[PDB]
């Protein structure tokens, strides 16, 4: 949870950053969970479209995944001695001879892992209603006062008690 | 292909008899057999000049074609592979009697 | 309709070729009974013969159905 | 007298018609005879087995079945050395059939009457007299 | 053997027989006898031989009394059946004589006689290994030819010095 | 032990070093399911088509043998096939691999017995293996190139699928 | 060769050992099932089979359920398959009280303590396995109809 929410939160600001040539062409100007929707509308299965990139990342992640699931059901059975996390993934020696890693480099793995979820929490739900992205919403300290318009969530019912029972400032 | 036709895993088809199911050896003689009278054609409209298994696997890739769409209730597919599956379902019987049992 | 024809010395040679077929096979087969000297009596060649004529007669109407005649 | 539990079987091929889990929780029962011959026979549970030549023994969910087998080898085989035990899960072997080493319809000595009334059938008493009271009806 | 040498040596053949390569893949030498399957193979050969010629010779020289029939092969149809019926009566005495009673394989070679040898002469190995050849040879040629003549309803010689059209059917 | 290839994994017990092109990658353990005796051969026999296959799509694509042409004209690679299965070209190969697969079928059966090694047919002609050092090297290498082929193939045939102009085309014009 | 036999050596017990029941195939399959596996907390075995069971439990009252015209049909769905997954778990609870009385030992099915836990994980995974049916379904629209938006 925390190696994905690594990558999330830096990822989100770096989009806001810069995007790779091409990318605004095509997606247009959607900014956060935005982009995974819009590129869904315009690959096949989820939509029509000449694009792959939601479903491409999901094949190599997947296939990157079946391989992990075989190794946490042989550490959850006992039959490997490879402690939590340990994929052996050290091609830079960091480690000084083991990928495993030293106590105190752990220890930062785990606390900036468990603050990354916490800030990518925050920074999904803040585009969820100003539709800002995570620099522009660090620019405006006060808002509510300015509101980026946002397209609509694939799950869009989870958005309906804002008017009717919360205030709905925005 | 639970047993080939070796010494691999200790199989057995029941409590404790061993038994070598010869999975590839029956399957491949079973489909050949079959196949290689099967291509005798025949110009009936079902068949449409191949034999019944030039026709089936013609019909698979007709139909493959409209892949979501299944064949009709008309569509020969239906007829030419049942009497396609029935004959391979009959020879791999007889070809696993034959090799286990008298095994030459 | 399947074509039969009337009888030529061609219907004859596949009857004659049958029946000689299945005495030798007969002589080989019949397992209660010099290759064809030997034990060779009235039931076992009015047996072949009448495989013969059976074997015969479908190659004879099999033949002229697709055409070797 | 008591069960050598290492006595052979006679051959079977098995069946469904054998004991369940009552005969290993609750009681199981157990024959053993003796055959001249390695003959067929048929067992109360199902299909045929095949008796040894010497000493045979079997196992069987009922009394019953045990005796219905007994009456079989008797009347068939001529073997009246049959000994019928009852085995109770806790290794226990009950002696059962013949009791006291003499067939039942055979008199013996030293058997006392169990269940004998003095009177005849239509003596005994009307449900109304021991009402309400612990009396038996049979006088 | 030698001929298919991913697989294993037949062991009921060896090179005293005169066609050896070592060449049983289906392992028929171990169900049959092999004293069987020589003859066989030498007897199947002088026919198929003795065919070939007689597929060539029609298309230059035939029979007066007979008709041509347009192929070597097709003139059994233009020919008396009765002609044909002769041969093959012809044929099965011819073999009575030669194989004296003996049409079943436990009956032939009770005498001793070698499978090929029919009294005619008596050969060299390198003689008798020619032969087979040849004769092995011959068999494969005469498929190839009659259905060739089949096919394209027109003579060996014909075709292979005019069209050389492929074979269609 | 662990695999060399998954480092997290646990080594595959039905695989061996002494195979060629080991790696230890058998991630769903596969090889539990089947012989590998099976399993090597069936690589072998992948590999040994897919090699062909990939060059004759890179040759198919540089130059046609004579008369070719005039059969088909603008057919690149999987649209040859269906002209020429009318023409019987490819009717003639589907006998003659056939043909070979029948002994293929008797080798096979001499792999499981244990006799004889997987993909192993004695097809040496010019005695590339003779040293018995060089031996290793090639079967390593064959294992290797099948499986790139394989890869290649598969990757070639489904650009034509989409670009249809054929895998040397593709690479000059996109 | 035979293939069936008495029943582990037993000729007077009453079973056979046939394919079906004994086969090498037969006996991997049952001993790899969460019920038999070995290695397995009753709670576990409890969870792995209630995720199965809640999984499929949805799909039948959903499609076929009164409401399955409606365009609340999942959410009825949902909410039937709980309903009965309750009731399940009642029955489980029941059986419990009755079949086994207390003792010490917790790590087998058998047990008062363990058949607790079994309940406890099949209620934790029929939850659990219905959710995530419900997720998949409410999202997918493939899985709404029987595959037939291809057509
Ligand atoms: C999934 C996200 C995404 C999308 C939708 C695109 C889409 C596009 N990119 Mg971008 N790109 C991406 C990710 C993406 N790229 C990434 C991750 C990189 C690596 C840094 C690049 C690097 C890149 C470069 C360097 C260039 C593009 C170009 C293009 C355009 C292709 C023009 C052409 O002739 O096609 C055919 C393109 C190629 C065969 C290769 C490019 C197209 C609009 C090109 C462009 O703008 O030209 C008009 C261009 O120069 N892209
Ligand atoms: C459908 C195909 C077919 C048929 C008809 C036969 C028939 C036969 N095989 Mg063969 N066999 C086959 C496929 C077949 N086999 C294959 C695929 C293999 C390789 C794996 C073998 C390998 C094999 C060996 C190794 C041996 C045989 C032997 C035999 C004979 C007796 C044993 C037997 O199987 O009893 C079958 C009995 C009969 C077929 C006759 C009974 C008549 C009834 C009507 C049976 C009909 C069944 C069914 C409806 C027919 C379907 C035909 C078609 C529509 C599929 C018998 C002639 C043995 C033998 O005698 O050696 C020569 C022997 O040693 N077979
Ligand atoms: C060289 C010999 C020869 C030839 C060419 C034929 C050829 C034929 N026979 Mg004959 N037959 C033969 C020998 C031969 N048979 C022998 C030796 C016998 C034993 C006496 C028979 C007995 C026989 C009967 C009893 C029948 C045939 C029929 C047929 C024909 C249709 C079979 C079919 O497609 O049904 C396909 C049907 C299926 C169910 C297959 C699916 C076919 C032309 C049938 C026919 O219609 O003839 C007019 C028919 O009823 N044959
Ligand atoms: C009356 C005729 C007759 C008789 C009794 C024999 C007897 C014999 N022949 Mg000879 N043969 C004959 C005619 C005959 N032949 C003719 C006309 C030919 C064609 C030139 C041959 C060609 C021939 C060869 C090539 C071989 C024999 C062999 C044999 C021996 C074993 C097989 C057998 O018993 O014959 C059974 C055969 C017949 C009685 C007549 C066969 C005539 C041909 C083959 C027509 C076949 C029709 C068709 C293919 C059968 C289809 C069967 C099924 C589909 C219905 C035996 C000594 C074999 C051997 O080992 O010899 C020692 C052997 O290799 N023969
Ligand atoms: C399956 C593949 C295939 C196909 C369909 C063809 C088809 C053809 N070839 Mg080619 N050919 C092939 C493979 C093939 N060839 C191979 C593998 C070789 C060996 C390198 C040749 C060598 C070859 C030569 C030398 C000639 C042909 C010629 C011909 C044509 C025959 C015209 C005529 O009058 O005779 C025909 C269109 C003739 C032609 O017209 O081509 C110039 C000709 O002279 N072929
Ligand atoms: C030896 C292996 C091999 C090689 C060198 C290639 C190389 C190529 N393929 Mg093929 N391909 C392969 C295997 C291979 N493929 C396999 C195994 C598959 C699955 C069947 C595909 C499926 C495939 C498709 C569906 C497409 C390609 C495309 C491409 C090209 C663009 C590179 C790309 O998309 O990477 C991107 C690499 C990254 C994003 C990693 C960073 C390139 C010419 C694309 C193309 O332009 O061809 C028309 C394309 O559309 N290939
Ligand atoms: C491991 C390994 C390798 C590697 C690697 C890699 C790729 C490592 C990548 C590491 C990364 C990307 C770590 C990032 C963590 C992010 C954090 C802690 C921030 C959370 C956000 C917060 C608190 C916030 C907030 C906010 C809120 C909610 C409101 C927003 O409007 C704005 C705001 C931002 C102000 C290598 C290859 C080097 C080799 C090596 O041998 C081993
Ligand atoms: C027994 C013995 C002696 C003797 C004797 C006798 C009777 C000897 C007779 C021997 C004979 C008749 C031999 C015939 C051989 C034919 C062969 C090898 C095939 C050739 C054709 C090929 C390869 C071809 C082809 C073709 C194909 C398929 C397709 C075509 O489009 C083209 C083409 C034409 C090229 C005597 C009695 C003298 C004495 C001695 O004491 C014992
Ligand atoms: C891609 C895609 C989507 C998506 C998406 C994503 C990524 C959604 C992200 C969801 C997340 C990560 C939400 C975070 C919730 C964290 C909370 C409520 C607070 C936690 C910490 C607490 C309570 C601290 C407690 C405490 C503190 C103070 C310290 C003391 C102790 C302690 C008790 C620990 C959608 C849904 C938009 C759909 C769309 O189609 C595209
Ligand atoms: C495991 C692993 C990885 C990987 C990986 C992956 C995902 C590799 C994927 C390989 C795949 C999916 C190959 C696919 C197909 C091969 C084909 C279709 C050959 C087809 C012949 C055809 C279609 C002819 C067809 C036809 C013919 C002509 C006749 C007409 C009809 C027609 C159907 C057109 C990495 C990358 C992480 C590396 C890592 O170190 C190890
Ligand atoms: C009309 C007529 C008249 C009277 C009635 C009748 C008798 C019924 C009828 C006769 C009809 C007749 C006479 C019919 C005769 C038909 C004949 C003689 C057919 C020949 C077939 C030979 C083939 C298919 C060769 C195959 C070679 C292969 C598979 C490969 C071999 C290979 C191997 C083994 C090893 C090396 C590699 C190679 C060399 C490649
Ligand atoms: C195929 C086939 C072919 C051959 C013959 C055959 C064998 C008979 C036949 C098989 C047929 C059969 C019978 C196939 C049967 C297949 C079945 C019933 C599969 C069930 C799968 C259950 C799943 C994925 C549950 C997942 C639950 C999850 C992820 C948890 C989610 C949750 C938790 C608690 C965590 C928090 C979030 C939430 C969402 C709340």
């Amino acid at each position: 949870h925390g190696r994905v929410a690594m990558l999330a939160a830096a990822g989100a600001i770096v989009q806001d950053i810069f995007t790779f040539p091409g990318v605004k062409s095509v997606i247009g100007d959607v900014k956060m969970t935005s982009v995974h929707d819009k590129f869904l509308s315009m690959e096949a299965g989820s939509g029509k479209g000449d694009m792959a990139a939601m479903h491409q990342l999901l094949l190599w992640l997947g296939l990157l995944e079946i391989a992990t699931s075989v190794a946490i059901i042989q550490s959850f059975k006992g039959e490997t001695s490879r402690g939590p996390g340990e994929f052996g993934f050290d091609p830079l020696n960091f480690g000084k001879g083991n990928s495993a890693g030293s106590d105190s480099y752990k220890l930062k793995e785990i606390k900036n892992g468990r603050l990354a979820m916490i800030g990518i929490g925050g920074m999904v739900h803040h585009y969820l209603l100003t539709g800002k992205g995570p620099l522009q919403f660090l620019g405006g300290i006060p808002n509510y006062k300015s509101c980026v318009s946002h397209p609509d969530s694939l799950l869009p019912w989870l958005f309906k008690a804002v008017g009717p029972v919360l205030p709905k400032i925005c | 292909l639970s047993v080939v036709a070796q010494s691999k895993s200790d199989f057995e088809i029941s409590d404790g008899t061993p038994y070598t199911l010869n999975v590839p050896l029956v399957g491949a003689a079973s489909f050949i057999g079959w196949v290689v009278p099967t291509l005798l054609p025949s110009q009936i409209a079902l068949y449409g000049g191949k034999g019944l298994s030039t026709a089936f696997f013609a019909s698979i890739g007709t139909n493959l074609a409209k892949f979501p769409a299944p064949p009709g209730m008309t569509d020969p597919f239906w007829l030419l592979c049942f009497i396609w599956h029935s004959g391979l379902f009959a020879t791999m019987i007889l070809g696993s009697i034959g090799y286990n049992g008298y095994a030459g | 309709v399947p074509q039969t024809v009337a009888w030529s010395a061609k219907t004859g040679a596949v009857m004659v070729l049958s029946n000689i077929l299945c005495i030798v096979a007969g002589r080989y087969v019949i397992q209660v009974k010099s290759g064809s000297f030997a034990g060779f009596g009235l039931p076992e060649l009015l047996a072949s013969t009448s495989l013969g004529h059976i074997v015969g007669s479908g190659a004879i109407l099999g033949l002229s159905y697709v055409g070797v005649l | 007298e008591t069960l050598n539990l290492q006595i052979p079987s006679p051959t079977f091929e098995g069946s469904t018609g054998g004991w369940l889990r009552a005969a290993e929780v609750e009681e199981k029962y157990a024959i053993t005879w003796t055959s001249p011959k390695e003959q067929v026979f048929e067992m109360p549970t199902g299909g045929a087995a095949i008796m040894r030549q010497g000493e045979n023994l079997l196992y069987l969910a009922r009394k019953e079945q045990c005796l219905a087998l007994a009456t079989q080898v008797k009347n068939s085989f001529k073997i009246t050395d049959y000994k019928v035990y009852r085995i109770f899960p806790s290794g226990e072997v009950q002696y059962l059939h013949p009791k006291d080493g003499v067939f039942p319809e055979k008199v013996n000595a030293g058997r006392v009457g169990v269940g004998n009334v003095s009177h005849s059938i239509g003596k005994n008493l009307n449900p109304a007299q021991i009402k309400f009271t612990s009396k038996s009806f049979n006088g | 053997n030698l001929a298919v040498p991913f697989l294993k040596a037949p062991a009921k053949l060896d090179s005293s027989m005169p066609g050896y390569a070592g060449f049983d893949p289906l392992g028929c030498s171990d169900f049959y006898d092999v004293k069987w399957l020589q003859e066989a193979e030498i007897k199947n050969g002088r026919v198929a031989m003795l065919g070939v010629v007689g597929l060539l010779v029609p298309e230059f020289f035939h029979l007066p009394m007979y008709t041509a029939g347009a192929t070597p092969y097709e003139s059994y149809t233009t020919v008396p059946a009765f002609a044909l019926i002769q041969i093959f009566l012809g044929c099965g005495a011819v073999e009575y004589f030669t194989h004296k009673g003996k049409i079943s394989p436990d009956n032939m070679f009770d005498g001793g006689r070698v499978p090929g040898e029919f009294g005619w002469g008596k050969a060299d190995m390198t003689m008798q290994t020619k032969e087979i050849k040849n004769g092995r040879l011959a068999m494969l040629a005469f498929g190839g030819i009659l259905h060739q003549q089949l096919f394209t309803k027109m003579g060996t010689i014909a075709h292979l010095t005019g069209g050389f059209k492929p074979l269609t059917f | 032990a662990m695999s060399e290839s998954v480092p997290f994994l646990k080594k595959p017990e039905a695989l061996d070093s002494s195979m060629a092109g080991y790696a230890g990658f058998d991630p769903l353990g596969l090889s539990s399911i089947a012989d590998i005796k099976f399993l090597q051969e069936s690589e072998i026999k992948h590999c040994r088509i897919a090699m062909l296959a990939a060059a004759g799509s890179i040759a198919q694509d540089i130059f046609t043998f004579p008369g070719v042409s005039k059969v088909v004209g603008t057919a690149k690679m999987t649209g040859v096939h269906d002209v020429l299965v009318k023409q019987g070209a490819m009717g003639q190969i589907l006998l003659w691999t056939s043909f070979l697969e029948v002994f293929g079928t008797i080798a096979l059966l001499e792999t499981l017995d244990g006799k004889r090694a997987p993909g192993d047919f004695k097809f040496d002609p010019l005695g590339f293996s003779k040293n018995a050092e060089t031996a290793k090297r090639y079967q390593l290498s064959e294992i290797k190139n099948g499986r790139l082929a394989m890869l290649a193939t598969g990757g070639m045939v489904h650009g034509y699928f989409i670009t249809g102009k054929g895998p040397l085309e593709l690479l000059t014009n996109f | 060769s035979q293939f069936i036999k008495p029943y582990n050596d037993d000729p007077f017990v009453g079973n056979l050992a046939t394919p079906v029941s004994t086969s090498s195939f037969t006996k991997s399959l049952l001993s790899n099932l969460p019920a038999y596996r070995a290695g397995l907390s009753p709670l576990l075995r409890g969870v792995e089979i209630g995720l199965t069971h809640g999984y499929f439990l949805v799909g039948p009252f959903y499609k076929l359920g009164p409401l399955r015209n409606s365009d609340v049909a999942l959410l009825s769905g949902f909410f039937s398959a709980l309903g009965l997954i309750v009731i399940l778990v009642a029955c489980l609870t029941i059986y419990g009280v009755v079949s086994f009385e207390e003792t010490e030992a917790k790590d087998q099915l058998q047990t008062a303590k363990g058949w607790r836990q079994f309940t406890s994980g099949w209620l934790v995974g029929s939850v659990g396995g219905a959710s995530f049916a419900y997720i998949l379904i409410s999202n997918i629209p493939f899985l709404q109809t029987a595959g037939m938006s291809m057509l």
